[PDB]
DNA sequence: CTTTATTCACAAGCTTGCACAATCCCTGCTGGACAATTCTGAGTGATGGCAGCTCCCACCTTTCCTTCTTCCTTCACTTAGACTACATTTATTCAGCATCTGTATTGTTGGAGTAAGTTCCATGTTAATACTC
DNA sequence: GAGTATTAACATGGAACTTACTCCAACAATACAGATGCTGAATAAATGTAGTCTAAGTGAAGGAAGAAGGAAAGGTGGGAGCTGCCATCACTCAGAATTGTCCAGCAGGGATTGTGCAAGCTTGTGAATAAAG
């Protein structure tokens, strides 16, 4: 009975687009599903903290793309600001 | 009942200790390493199962999950992957 | 701020060997690898090889496989290349080049180079040499032979100067690239467009792929104005 | 109504963007969630999932191998100096070591 | 209580005869399906010097045992 | 010091009729005003009911609320206080240092100024001299 | 006969477990020692299998971790064999 | 539904622990001063404690669905973060207090 | 109409309120039941009563009457539950602990 | 423009940092690396600093800003605020 | 004319400066060295006097909690004098390397 | 769980040094000082001193400065007290007794006592000798010199048995000790009232403060039940 | 029956060769190496001399030393 | 003593043969998307002023540089034993199967407890006031 | 009118009721998975020797670190001015939350399948011993 969420096949889906024959095990989606839910933990909590620092309420893509820049290395974090950026702009554009 | 459990880290036995040192690069182990691992092991085994066991009681669970390591465990600063 | 300082001009006799330095400063040196280009004009501009300077591991061209040797100095943060038994052939052009280790980046900071006189996937550009005028506009290909998921850069070299990275990814601007210059298309058709012309683009324009273990520049393309 | 086609495929995402900002609200980080975050986020973390998978991939393509199992990502991760920066302090279950014997404990010539 | 000090008793018996006439527990596995064909692995004979098996299945291998060490001190 | 207990133990039955009877203590200040033609605040009730005002001013304040006790068994406002805005209160505070006495040639220019009556004026700059002495 | 002078075998030991990933500690005497260490915080208590896999693959980790921080200290004071002295170090260096 | 007046809005002007700090200096060292950099280390002392504590009862109840940090959060938060002896006696303190609280 | 406000009913110092509305405030929890702050407020004012009789007395054993920075880092330091719950920190002015190594005393 | 400035972190300077830290001897090849160790932790820590600055949209960078940084980095501080 | 001998004033040294609380690097060039690192990152940046006053505090201690170290692990080594590979060691098993 | 081992009785001759051992396990060794008192039946219980192994920090009695030396051994948790120069007066029963670092904590669990033989405030006690049946209501008052806040534990000995904690901070119940104890006050007035008299309630009944740097014990209450 | 007389009269051209020049079996396999780059090891060469190895590789080794040694009777 | 050909043990590649686990498919079901309404949070501005810059000066404490002294670090050589390597014996582990039951999970109140709102009240500061000069 | 003290009104945050809701104990029922026990292969650990090679002790050289003394420089603290931005306040409007529907994306369970382990066979090599120079 119940039901348990993850990011399964949306790693599935990840791992078909940037290898299209590369399989992946049960074990190997267990620690990209731990993997994900770590990122996700951590920046929410810097971008949480960061609208706390500054008396703001709401947690915006500024507050995450900041997160983003204060938790990753140096070109991890500028590509991964630039693929935020890109997605914002792509479904702002979008509709 | 369930009988009672004693001594118990002999059986981290010496050769074990020696194929976790191989792992780590160790050519050449002393012959004092196995009971300073052996006590290591055991101060670092019962500071995650003391978080684990609190976690498991502030639930009112009486088996110990794996869930309740992995936090015991990340909030030692020693996040494990694959068991979420 | 980030350099690559190489040697001067080197003579070579053959059957000898040289070494050149490619002692990198501003910004971390253990995190970015270093790659170098052997640029001829029989065949253009080749990719040898690359070093790591993290872990020390290097991956060199499979036709550059023991002419070239690639080692790190992690305490002066420089990198060397050492070629053995200096062929005839081998009067070319060597520049040292940094890439960041993540697979969407690509070889954006050059050195000078390092002249050294000795006494697949196949990239196709289309047009070889175009003639424009000052406000025209400019487009080139770069044809792949196998699919490239977007790893597809653009550089620029004038004439006895280092190249210079514009598009990254084969869309992206490069670091200080003015947003006239525009990468576009993926899979295996890919073009670069100039808007309007300047007398500052005169130059020739490569195109390099790194999706695939050997990286193969472009044929080349020249472009001069008025 | 009409369609109601998904929000990541409005922002060209693999990842799930109401699942993600359905998390940030339930989450308790704060007050209130700009709906923008959530497609940053979505962005952020299918950019590490595809950039990880494909360090996985390649290596299990240098061990001949066409399925990823925990070995491939923890060599990925330990073999690039910013991802093993981010996972530091990380262990990876059934990933081992890297192979790293010192030059002083190798027989002399 | 009473039947444990005696199968205890008589495993210590048995190790202390088989450590000072010198044969191993193979051995003494082996010669037990020579004498009464029943062969018993040296598994069988660690378990049963170290009281591991049930109470039930070592009283039914100790009278093969007793056979075999009033045999061994004379052949 | 027996009329301290006097005092302490009238107001505290005071209390327990005013909470028995449900009128808070702003209800007493009002109706202290009908009574004799004299309004206090909620603050002079809660000094007087708390029982560390003076002697002086506990006697004061006691007649009328002894009258009031047996008005509530079966049966002019004062007063205005100047509460400074904080621009106007800046503009006062400019002068601490360069000017310790303005006088009231300097008092009635600045108080055209912002818009107030030269006594509030002067008697805000007494009372900051007072404040500057201790 | 033939014998492999010392540590030959050992540098080949290395090379072989740094290869593999499978546990090293045998399960059983892990488990007994896990159960042994929760009896003393709990009375009754029972364990996941996932629970008692988890903390094994923690024990691995650390034992590895300090075991290679133990080799570098060893190689700082011109040796090659680890002696209690340099895990003494490293977990001080560590913060344990 | 309503605001009436909009009340909500109050100033912060730069609150710190300090009076609560220095009575409880008092309790302990009646005739014990204290410097002002000392009884800031004190206010960063008391503002981290508090974060711990608060961070850790969250994350309790997170982990076991529950929408509500009751004291028995704050209990398991004080029993995981402070170490033993200490945490045996603000355990304590916090039981004593709560029980002074509920009972009057 | 009352008065004894939760200090004073929980038989505290530091403020019940203002650690309720922290806590309402913080982002911890959806609810927070009214015995949370009390505990919390409780343990809060152990730990400060703590250290700062620790600190005093530190202070006391130097003919001091003023409690600085140097005695907060020497009563923490000298604790080993106290240095290890606060062994990521590090205090403004208040130095080390004097330690030296017996190898690098000479004779 | 400064340049030039991780040589006023001089080496007496260095020498009394050795001294509180318990060292009795120094080599004379440690203050080179004991400045480039400075520099790196100062850069990580500038940097954190002023990413929470330009959250902020300041132009001035307050102990806040570096108390914070130093938290994210794991080593906090007190007697600045917070 | 009297000479101490060395390991004296060394040990002098160390106590004096373990009893002592105060800042060790001097402060102008500390905040210059903090101007000169901060405007690679931005230009026309401004500080507080407090926000340098930590980062000195933070770079003291964390400078003295590696020479603690670093002092070990020379020491491990059958040495007095602390050498580069006993801070990069010290580094390394700290995770900063 | 928590023992405190020590020797067999010590036969000693005047002017000799006896070194005598606490070798302790079941907790932290470095965490809790060990604090080291005397028992003769002249004075009845005095404190000599504590040992704090984590930092190896001692403090002694200052009518014991000299006789006595602490020291720690943390490889085999171990603490030793050093006495020289036994004069007459030095055959007494030595007790090693744990307690935390915390103010609040007190002597908690105490070692079996070695027997050795050579061949600031007051703490009051009004009742010296006491009875009682098998059911009634009695109580013990601890009166002090000087002003304590609250820092008064509670005691029970057997004859010839170590003493065991009963109450620690002048109301808290010590680890396993029943509800039926019971104690109260603060400042100078402190009390142990005892709800039932057993038949184990016969003993010794000490109060000991641990405010001041000296440590002072009771003068003790003898019950015997019926 | 045809093939092992054949290897073995070139393995004792090999060793007498080998012999005659006064090179060794770690130079011939470092000399080979550099020749057709494809270095062996001299446990390959000298098995090879000792007819040890399978048919198989023996023919696959052949044309190597073959080449070796024409190669080695002018340089 | 220097190298240089057997010998040996080991890992590594080539080639089938499955079997377990990964891939895929079906069915609900529930969580995300449409959409109009309501509710705030936060961007624009305007402002008053605090604090961060700049410059100047006088002092002297600190820093830098050179010389000579000390003693610490580094090689070199020995060797005693404590590690490794291996054959043999002994012992525990591992895997599958079976039983048993305390425990975890789901379900339906539903009463205690909490959020939101309004007003009442206690405290620090001070505008206003009585008394004197 | 100045100066003194005395009293009383205001700004502000906390507490007392008050009601609406929501949430999490509280038994009830039932899988089910964790524990215990057997039994036989499988793998491993323990013992006992042989023997190498490594850590440690001694000793000497040299060179590097430090102490001392003098010359110089620049850090420190104070005093001014100047203004840039920073924190506060007020407004509105654009974005984020609410709430009722429903549909289609996804999770659990069941079929399909194929990647990689395992077994063996062949092999090439590094380590280490016996021979030859």
């Amino acid at each position: 009975r119940s039901r348990k969420e993850s990011y399964s096949i949306y790693v599935y889906k990840v791992l078909k687009q940037v290898h299209p024959d590369t399989g992946i095990s049960s074990k190997a989606m267990g620690i990209m599903n731990s993997f994900v839910n770590d990122i996700f933990e951590r920046i929410a909590g810097e971008a949480s903290r960061l609208a706390h620092y500054n008396k703001r309420s709401t947690i915006t893509s500024r507050e995450i793309q900041t997160a983003v820049r204060l938790l990753l290395p140096g070109e991890l974090a500028k590509h991964a600001v630039s693929e935020g950026t890109k997605a914002v702009t792509k479904y702002t554009s979008s509709k | 009942h369930r009988k009672v459990l004693r001594d118990n880290i002999q059986g981290i036995t010496k050769p074990a200790i020696r194929r976790l040192a191989r792992r780590g690069g160790v050519k050449r182990i002393s012959g004092l390493i196995y009971e300073e691992t052996r006590g290591v092991l055991k101060v670092f085994l019962e500071n995650v199962i003391r978080d684990a066991v609190t976690y498991t009681e502030h639930a009112k669970r009486k088996t110990v999950t794996a869930m309740d390591v992995v936090y015991a465990l990340k909030r030692q600063g020693r996040t494990l992957y694959g068991f979420g | 701020e980030v350099q690559l300082q190489q040697s001067g001009p080197e003579l070579v006799e053959p059957g000898t060997s040289v070494k050149m330095p490619c002692k990198a400063s501003g910004y971390t040196f253990t995190s970015y690898t270093i790659q170098w280009v052997k640029q001829t004009p029989r065949q253009g501009l080749e990719w040898i090889g690359y070093i790591y300077p993290y872990n020390a591991g290097t991956k060199y061209n499979e036709k550059f496989k023991g002419k070239a040797t690639l080692t790190s100095d992690k305490s002066s943060s420089t990198v060397y290349m050492e070629l053995s038994s200096l062929t005839s052939e081998d009067s070319a052009v060597y520049y040292c080049a940094r890439k960041s280790s993540r697979l969407r980046s690509t070889l954006d900071y050059w050195g000078q180079g390092t002249s050294v006189t000795v006494s697949d996937i196949k990239m196709t550009q289309s047009p070889s040499s175009m003639h424009a005028s000052l406000g025209e506009r400019v487009t080139i290909t770069c044809k792949a032979s196998q699919d490239i998921r977007s790893y597809l850069s653009w550089y620029q070299q004038k004439p006895w100067k280092s190249p210079k990275t514009l598009i990254y990814y084969a869309t992206s601007l490069a670091d200080g690239v003015p947003s006239r210059f525009s990468g576009s298309g993926s899979g295996q058709d890919f073009s670069l467009t100039i808007n309007n012309l300047e007398s500052d683009d005169t130059a020739t324009y490569y195109c390099l792929q790194h999706g695939e273990s050997p990286y193969t520049f472009g044929s080349g393309t020249k472009l001069e104005i008025k | 109504r009409a369609k109601a086609k998904s929000r990541s495929s409005r922002a060209g995402l693999q990842f799930p963007v109401g699942r993600v900002h359905r998390l940030l609200r339930k989450g308790n980080y704060a007050e209130r969630v700009g709906a923008g975050a959530p497609v940053y986020m979505a962005a952020v973390l299918e950019y590490l999932t595809a950039e990880i998978l494909e360090l996985a991939g390649n290596a299990a393509r240098d061990n001949k191998k066409t399925r990823i199992i925990p070995r491939h990502l923890q060599l990925a991760i330990r073999n690039d100096e910013e991802l093993n920066k981010l996972l530091g302090k990380v262990t990876i279950a059934q990933g081992g070591v890297l192979p790293n014997i010192q030059a002083v404990l190798l027989p002399k010539k | 209580k009473a039947l444990q000090k005696e199968l205890e008793q008589f495993a210590k018996l048995l190790k202390q005869k088989r450590i000072t006439l010198g044969y191993t527990q193979a051995d003494v596995g082996l010669t037990l399906g020579v004498l009464f064909g029943k062969v018993f692995s040296q598994t069988t004979i660690c378990r049963f010097e170290a009281l591991q098996l049930s109470f039930k299945n070592m009283c039914k291998l100790r009278p093969l045992l007793q056979k075999w060490v009033e045999e061994a001190d004379n052949n | 010091k027996a009329l301290q207990k006097e005092l302490e133990q009238f107001a505290k039955l005071l209390k327990q009729k005013r909470i028995t009877l449900g009128y808070t203590q702003a209800d007493v200040g009002l109706t202290l005003g009908v009574l004799f033609g004299k309004v206090f605040s909620q603050t002079t009730i809660c000094r007087f009911e708390a029982l560390q005002l003076s002697f002086k001013n506990m006697c004061k304040l006691r007649p009328l609320l002894q009258k009031w006790v047996e008005e509530a068994d079966n049966n002019a406002r004062k007063r205005k206080r100047t509460s400074i805005e904080n621009r106007v209160r800046g503009n006062l505070e400019n002068l601490f240092l360069q000017c310790p006495k303005p006088t009231l040639q300097q008092i009635s220019h600045i108080a055209q100024q912002l818009g107030l009556e030269k006594d509030v004026v002067r008697v805000w700059f007494c009372n900051r001299r007072q404040k500057g002495k201790r | 006969p033939h014998r492999y002078r010392p540590g030959t075998v050992a540098l080949r030991e290395i090379r072989r477990y740094q290869k593999s990933t499978e546990l090293l500690i045998r399960k059983l005497p892990f488990q007994r020692l896990v159960r042994e260490i929760a009896q003393d915080f709990k009375t009754d208590l029972r364990f996941q299998s996932s629970a008692v896999m988890a903390l094994q693959e923690a024990c691995e980790a650390y034992l590895v971790g300090l075991f290679e921080d133990t080799n570098l200290c060893a190689i700082h004071a011109k040796r090659v064999t680890i002696m209690p002295k340099d895990i003494q170090l490293a977990r001080r260096i560590r913060g344990e």
